[PDB]
């Protein structure tokens, strides 16, 4: 079951990642 | 380059993003109203498929092609919750860097963005590269011809569109239902090449 | 006949019992007699020229094209029927064929000897079944149009009834020849409000439709010559195989030569062979002022420049590169379209700065499919809905030049 | 009962919404691939308003768009795996489209405009309504591309073509992209002639 | 806010991901026995093989057929994993493929995989015919066929393009019946081992051992067809291999 | 000097005789109400009353503090009235030689008048209605100024009359007019003008411009495209020579001068000729006895814009300084639009009548033609002198796409600008009335 293990760890960090470079950007851009 | 000049020519006028695969045709449709939005939503289109494509591409073949990070391990059912991501980050990237660093061309280009965040053509047009198994200069290509037919296109239905204010379109065809009899004919003069005989 | 017409009159004004065929008494009242009506505001007096004149000017204008091309469809059919049979067997083919035995009925021959009257006689039988269904089938849908939205029928029909006759081949089946012509109406030019509302040539988009729907009866080499059984390219599917050397009439074993394409002795479509007979309706019609000049210099000017680039270039494969540029003018259908298709003032631009580049843009098109399309010997009809296309965004930008003059009050 | 039904003639996505085009110009070429396409965007799109609805009020507002597209993605991709499995003729023929059912208009559409706003159970009514709807132009679309351009339907030959012995020739432009163009620009003229309701102001 | 919003975002995630994995792992197998099936199906019909339910494909193409591979450069047969291998893939690839010149390229394909895979149909355990996969380029795309050959070499036993994008009404007819039965009996090569298939324009000879009708008002699908077997009857594709063919191979 | 090439004179035949005579003895005048663009009029006057000259008649809601005076003195005997009751006209019979009388100045001092007097005795004596703003049409507001006020010392219409033979007898006045306009004008005064000598102004202020070519030369649109654009924020007067000859005699003899100098002609005209008359004048008793039998269309102003004067309009209008009359053509010819036609006048080349170039045309009121779409064979571009680009301009109209007109400077044109365009119109539009309606809703949303 190693794929199926890499495709959930993978799909959660591709979500992550891109989630937080989201959050990061707007606390950076978006004044406040 | 009779290959490349092909792909290019191929991809324009017979494989068109929006007349020949209708990719966009919600936005291509609506927004056709006025020349000056539809040239703007146009750029708009061009520079983020022009990119995306190409990066997809490399992607794909890092890690979601099979055997690309682990021998035995294929991740590509997972190419289209990837490109879904990528897509709409490398929009938001954009966005970052023409709203703060160039607020001229966000001007221009910025209020089209969220437009096309999951826009159909942006998506299908990563979509084909995979499926025909393009390599890296053909996706350069590729991406550059698709994005090129898909604000050829929709600035052309433009001006045509502005030229029918002296139409007498019947009642039942008016608006909507002209708007698609306009485009079909456009994809009539669009099937005059299918590749190049260099 | 005039007193007929007025005292009929009242049946088709409203409150009548012929109110609905109010749009036929119109069209043929005022066909034969002027409507007799008067100004009723500023400019009381009005230029002489009308739509009816301008529409039987251009119709006029494509006779001499129209008469030889009869004359050279009888004479190229008659030449390959001899080539392939003769005597019982020629006796045999005659009898099969309506068009045949009609021709021989009505005091024609068939034989090689056959003198003009003969030869034009074939061509009529071939043509006129052509141009009578056209006229019929789109005459039904442009009155059906104007009867239900209650106008009187704008004309234009007339020319483009017969334009889209003499492009098709002479084998056209009358069935898809009704179809192309129901497309090319109520499709492109109908549904936009008439004459004067759309933006598509309707003459060649019915011919697109033929050309898309029904590829195998308006191409190759079975539908180019009205002779049974035989099998003959044309100069452009021949040039594109041998190049100039490959020039050869099948029918009569002679080269094709510049003169015999310029003067119109090559198959093709009925009414596109004569280059000569194009130029003379060309010229009185461009003299008139009808047609535009700015737009048959820029089809010139796109055609010389592309196909010299070409010949520069040169290449060891496609024999179409070395083209000439009077080749490309005599051959295929690139002076029909010239003179009388890209000149269609409702679907080209509107402005004179983009008359030349709406010219030039088919010129550029109509050469380029020609070399580097190798699906398509010819590209004319392509090349002007293609252009049809972008004639709006010439005008754009040429008027958006024109509004930055005005902002800046011209210069003071 | 009405909600099944109304995004079909008065609502339709297609018809009046300008949603869903892009798969109905392409896929329509045959009925197999036309039903096919109908079923998959009718089950994600009701599924997919199904699951909003019930996680309606616990999305961030700051990446909602991501909350909602990892839903519809994951429907679409199981879609696709299951086409390869069961259907890999008609999903061969489907080509890259399949995967495009995500950014359909249709399913972000309602998912947005009615999931998020509604109980799951009418949420799941409103997406098989809507596919209904979006079904109904691409089988009306692609009975008369496949009928007039192959004399076939769902590959059962209705018109014998002259080349098997028949009588009829096929229409070449049916199986080309214009066609597609034309019929629902005609049949837009239908519906607003029987629903002048629908007609657009000048 | 943040708190509530990572949590609601990765327990989505995961029960998403869980679902996607198990599908796509799940379903795998299932998915690659169809695209296998369907080439198997085709390869059957070009034999000469009855075959209708997936079952008795997949019985019928074990038994009767056995893919091989095959090194174009020297004609022999090389040990491999014949039932797998994708010779598409190969041909893309610059360590398994060789890219043409202009006199070489005849069926304008650009490449050549080194190696091939050819079906030898066994009617029990003696060969009685050769399955080889040609393409070349069409008018609008690249056309894909599979080509039947008797132990002798030279004779066609059968043709069939399971791929092409040509027009259906010119072009398309490659799939006509009637067009595929003229291939039955004719021979690929001349009393000189010259490749001497030939498409002939306006109709063959009815008695005649090369010619092949070309297809009706569509001389540029033809001459796609024609260079298509000149590339491949040659010695860049199966010339050396079909010359041992002949001299007692199989 | 400015030349025109792109214009069309139309050879009418019956151009008047450039000598002035007296004409037919006028027994009423009136005051057109619906010659004044968005001019509702509030009546001062009603049937029956007694009028001196220079007295007010109506006023204008619109334009608050316009008066529109009498020309005569006599006796209001209708007040004619159409649909939605719009003023068509007040007519006034001529009865007596009772006036209004202003200040009166000398020559020297006129030049150096206030702007504020200036416009007080124009708008007393009723003279303020001569001008027109451009870009609309309208009469000035009377707290309004301008920078460039343009004279209209030429007629290139058909059939007009010469303006040098007016000016010359009436130098001393037109001088004074002009020294008027020099003092009320902010910026310049352009005295547009062939290269026939006219009488000079001394100010630096006043400047003489040469314009030379065919129809449209005249027109004080093309005079204010070529030397002050107009727009939105700049906006211009013009007034024609004869106006500023009747400036210069009410500040000089204090007295309102409502003499006019018209041509009479036309193809039925037994005798075209310059004939004097009075401002408003009945064109029924001026055409007495003037043409030949038949039915005949009276035209206040000339055959490219001008009023069909009719009934309650058979009266000579304030901005008209001729009389054209024509044959009705109701004839019906057999197969006429495909006749070879050695007599028929147009624009394009389709007839015989261009190969003879000394031809004149009996012109009749008749369409020659039926309405239709138009389809440009850019007759429009042939006739249009202006730095504009016609066939979308027309095409905007027809549509009435106000604000894409706008854009293509519909601002800066008046009726009589696209008067050849609706000549030369295939289709048998009439522009001058599209134009109208887009202007009319330029000013109600702005
Ligand atoms: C010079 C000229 C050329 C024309 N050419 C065409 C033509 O090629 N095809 C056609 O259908 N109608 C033609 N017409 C007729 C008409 O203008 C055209 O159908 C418009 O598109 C009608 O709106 C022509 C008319 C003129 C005056
Ligand atoms: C050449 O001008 C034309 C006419 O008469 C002059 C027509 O009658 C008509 C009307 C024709 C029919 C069949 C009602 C047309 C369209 C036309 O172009
Ligand atoms: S379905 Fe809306 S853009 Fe594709």
């Amino acid at each position: 079951m190693s794929t199926i293990i890499f495709g959930v760890v993978m799909f959660t960090l591709i979500i992550l990642a891109l989630v937080l470079v989201i959050l990061f950007a707007k606390s950076k851009l978006v004044p406040t | 380059m009779e290959h490349y000049i092909s792909l290019l020519v191929k991809s324009i006028f017979i494989e068109n993003m929006a007349l020949s695969f209708f990719l966009g045709m919600c936005t291509f449709l609506a927004v056709s109203k006025k020349v000056k939005t539809s040239f703007g939503l146009g750029i708009a289109v061009i520079v983020v498929l022009t990119i995306s494509v190409p990066v997809n591409n490399l992607v794909y073949n890092l890690v979601l092609k099979p055997d690309a990070l682990v021998e035995g391990v294929d991740l590509s059912f997972l190419n289209f919750i990837t490109f879904i991501g990528v897509i709409a980050a490398l929009v938001q990237i954009l966005e970052m860097i023409l709203d703060r660093f160039f607020p001229p061309l966000y001007n221009a280009l910025g209020i089209f963005l969220p437009l096309i965040t999951v826009n159909c053509a942006i998506f299908g047009g990563v979509s084909f590269m995979v499926q025909r198994d393009y390599s890296f200069a053909e996706s350069v290509v590729y991406g550059f011809g698709s994005g090129v037919g898909w604000m050829l296109a929709i600035v052309a239905l433009a001006g045509i569109r502005e030229k029918m204010k002296y139409s007498d379109v019947p009642p039942g065809l008016r608006g909507l239902g002209i708007t698609f009899i306009t485009a079909g004919l456009m994809a009539l003069g669009f099937m005059s090449f299918s590749g190049v005989q260099l | 006949l005039k007193k007929f017409l007025e005292d009929i009159e009242h049946h088709f004004e409203p409150g009548g019992k012929h109110e609905k065929w109010f749009a036929l008494y119109e069209a043929a009242a005022t066909l034969f007699y002027t409507p007799g009506l008067v100004t009723k505001r500023s400019s009381h007096v009005r230029d002489s020229v009308d739509l009816k004149r301008i529409m039987i000017m251009v119709w006029l204008a494509v006779f001499p094209a129209m008469f030889w091309g009869m004359y050279n469809a009888g004479g190229q059919a008659i030449a390959a029927l001899n080539h392939l049979y003769s005597g019982d067997q020629l006796a045999a083919i005659v009898a099969g064929n309506w068009h045949y035995w009609l021709t021989e009925m009505l005091g024609g021959t068939m034989s090689s000897d056959a003198g003009w009257g003969s030869k034009m006689l074939l061509g009529a039988t071939y043509f006129l079944p052509i141009y009578a269904t056209v006229f019929i089938v789109g005459g039904f849908w442009e009155v059906l149009f104007c009867m239900v939205r209650k106008h009187e029928v704008n004309e234009g029909f007339f020319v483009t009834s017969i334009l889209f006759a003499l492009i098709v081949p002479p084998t056209l089946p009358l069935w898809q020849a009704a179809l192309g012509i129901t497309f090319g109406v109520v499709v492109a030019k109908e549904v936009f409000g008439g004459t004067g509302r759309n933006f598509l040539n309707p003459a060649l988009a019915g011919r697109a439709f033929l050309f898309f729907a029904y590829p195998a009866q308006i191409s190759g080499d079975l539908v180019w010559t009205a002779a049974d059984g035989y099998s003959g390219a044309t100069a452009l599917s021949q040039w594109a195989q041998g190049g100039a050397g490959a020039l050869i009439n099948n029918a009569t074993g002679q080269t094709i030569t510049w003169m015999d394409a310029f003067i119109g002795n090559i198959p093709g479509s009925i009414g596109e062979v004569s280059t000569l007979a194009l130029m003379i309706g060309a010229a009185f019609i461009v003299y008139m002022g009808i047609a535009s000049w700015r737009i048959i210099g820029g089809v010139m000017i796109g055609m010389i420049l592309l196909s010299t680039l070409f010949n520069v270039i040169g290449s060891d494969t496609n024999a179409m590169f070395n083209m000439p540029w009077h080749w490309h003018l005599v051959l295929g259908g690139f002076a029909f379209g010239m003179f009388f298709m890209a000149t269609d003032p409702v679907s080209a631009s509107f402005t004179n700065s983009g008359k030349w580049a709406y010219g030039i843009l088919i010129g550029v098109m109509c050469v380029l499919i020609r070399v580097v399309n190798p699906a398509y010997p010819e590209g004319m009809m392509l090349a002007i809905l293609f252009a049809n296309l972008f004639a709006p965004l010439f005008d754009h930008v040429v008027v958006e030049r024109n509004i930055k003059r005005r902002l800046a009050r011209y210069g003071k | 009962k009405k909600s099944v039904l109304a995004p079909v003639l008065d609502n339709n996505p297609i018809a009046l919404q300008v949603l869903g085009v892009c798969s109905a110009l392409a896929v329509t070429t045959k009925l197999e691939t036309a039903f096919v396409m109908t079923l998959a965007v009718m089950f994600v799109t009701a599924l997919s308003n199904f699951f909003v609805s019930l996680i309606r009020n616990h999305i961030p507002n700051s990446v909602r768009i991501i909350v909602q597209m990892a839903i519809i993605a994951s429907l679409v991709i199981v879609v696709d795996q299951i086409l390869k499995a069961y259907l890999y003729d008609i999903s061969k023929q489907l080509s890259v489209f399949v995967g495009l059912i995500i950014t359909n208009c249709i399913v972000m559409g309602r998912a947005e405009a009615f999931a998020m706003k509604s109980e799951p159970i009418p949420s799941f009514i409103d997406g098989i309504g809507n596919g209904l709807g979006y079904g109904f132009v691409l089988m009306t679309v692609g009975f008369f591309r496949e009928l007039l351009g192959s004399g076939k339907l769902f590959g059962l030959e209705v018109l014998p073509l002259i080349s098997n012995g028949g009588w009829y020739q096929p229409n070449g432009l049916m199986l080309l992209a214009p066609s597609a163009f034309f019929l629902i620009g005609f049949m837009i003229w239908a519906i607003r002639t029987f629903k002048p309701e629908q007609v657009e102001a000048k | 806010s943040i708190k509530k919003t990572l949590f609601v975002v990765i327990a989505l995630s995961l029960v998403c991901s869980i679902i996607v994995s198990a599908a796509a792992v799940g379903l795998r197998d299932k998915q690659k026995e169809n695209a296998a099936l369907d080439k198997q199906s085709k390869i059957l019909q070009v034999a000469g093989i009855e075959a209708k339910g997936s079952k008795q494909i997949v019985e019928l193409f074990n038994k009767s057929i056995e893919p091989r591979l095959v090194d174009f450069n020297t004609g022999d047969f090389v040990e491999g994993d014949a039932a797998n291998y994708d010779q598409r893939k190969a041909a893309k690839e610059a360590s398994e493929s060789i890219k043409l010149t202009a006199e070489q390229d005849k069926a304008k394909i650009q490449r050549r995989a080194n190696v091939g895979v050819v079906y030898l149909v066994k009617d029990g355990d003696k060969t009685s015919k050769v399955i080889l996969p040609v393409h070349g380029n069409g008018l609008w795309s690249m056309m894909y066929a599979f080509v039947a050959v008797e132990t002798d070499g030279n004779t066609v036993s059968g043709l069939t393009y399971y791929e092409q994008g040509e027009t259906p009404g010119l072009g398309g007819e490659v799939e006509n019946p009637a067009w595929r039965a003229q291939w039955v009996g004719k021979k690929l090569f001349d009393e000189n081992h010259k490749p001497a298939i030939k498409i002939v324009k306006g109709g063959a000879p009815q008695g005649s051992e090369h010619g092949v009708d070309g297809l009706s008002g569509a001389t540029l699908t033809s001459n796609g067809v024609q260079n298509t077997f000149d590339f491949w009857l040659g010695d860049m594709g199966f010339g050396p291999f079909l010359t041992k063919v002949r001299d007692g191979g199989l | 000097m400015i030349t025109i090439k792109k214009g069309l004179d139309l050879p009418i035949a019956g151009t008047p005789s450039q000598v002035i005579s007296d004409g037919k003895a006028i027994k009423k005048v009136a005051l057109l109400g619906e010659e004044y663009v968005g001019m509702r009029p509030t009546m001062h006057v009603r049937v029956g009353d007694e009028v001196k000259k220079a007295q007010i008649l109506f006023e204008d809601k619109k334009n608050p503090g316009v008066k529109f005076t009498s020309p005569v003195s006599g006796k209001v005997v209708e007040i004619n009235r159409g649909a939605k009751r719009v003023l068509q006209s007040v007519v006034i019979e001529v009865a007596g030689d009772d006036q209004v009388t202003f200040d009166k100045f000398e020559a020297n001092q006129l030049a150096s008048l206030n702007r504020d007097a200036i416009k007080t005795q124009l708008v007393e004596s009723g003279l303020w209605t001569a001008f027109r703003t451009r870009p609309f049409s309208k009469v000035p507001a009377i707290d309004s100024t301008s920078e460039a006020i343009f004279v209209t010392a030429m007629d290139t219409n058909p059939l007009a009359a010469e303006p040098t033979v007016v000016i010359n007898e009436q130098s001393e006045a037109f001088v004074a007019g002009l020294d008027v306009l020099s003092a009320l004008t902010t910026g310049k005064v352009y005295v547009c003008k062939k290269g026939t000598s006219l009488p000079r102004s001394q100010q630096p202020n006043v400047e003489e411009h040469v314009f030379d070519g065919p129809h449209p030369a005249g027109l004080a649109g093309t005079h204010m495209h070529f030397l002050y654009p107009v727009s939105a924020d700049h906006v211009a007067w013009s007034i024609n020579y004869q106006d500023v000859i009747a400036v210069g005699q009410l500040f000089l003899t204090g007295e309102l001068y409502t003499q006019r100098v018209v041509s009479l002609a036309g193809p039925v005209v037994n005798k075209p000729r310059l004939v004097r008359t009075v401002m408003g004048a009945s064109l029924e008793q001026l055409v007495d006895s003037e043409i030949m039998p038949g039915e005949v269309r009276i035209i206040s102003g000339s055959v490219l814009s001008g009023t069909k004067a009719t009934g309650p309009h058979a009266y000579l209008g304030r901005y008209h300084l001729q009389v054209s009359v024509l044959r009705e053509g109701r004839d019906k010819e057999l197969f006429g639009w495909a006749m070879p036609g050695k007599n028929k006048f147009s624009v394009t080349r389709s007839f015989l009548g261009h190969l003879f170039k000394g031809q004149v045309y009996n012109m009749t009121t008749t369409t020659n033609g039926s309405d239709r779409s138009m389809v440009p064979i850019g007759n429009y571009e042939k006739v249009m002198p202006l730095d504009m680009e016609p066939t979308l301009l027309l095409r905007d109209l027809c549509a009435g796409d106000s604000d894409s007109a706008v854009r293509l400077g519909a601002l800066e044109l008046d009726e009589e600008d696209l008067a050849l365009c609706t000549f030369v119109c295939p289709g048998k539009y009439e522009y001058g009335q599209l134009l109208r309606e887009c202007l009319d809703k330029i000013e109600k949303e702005g």
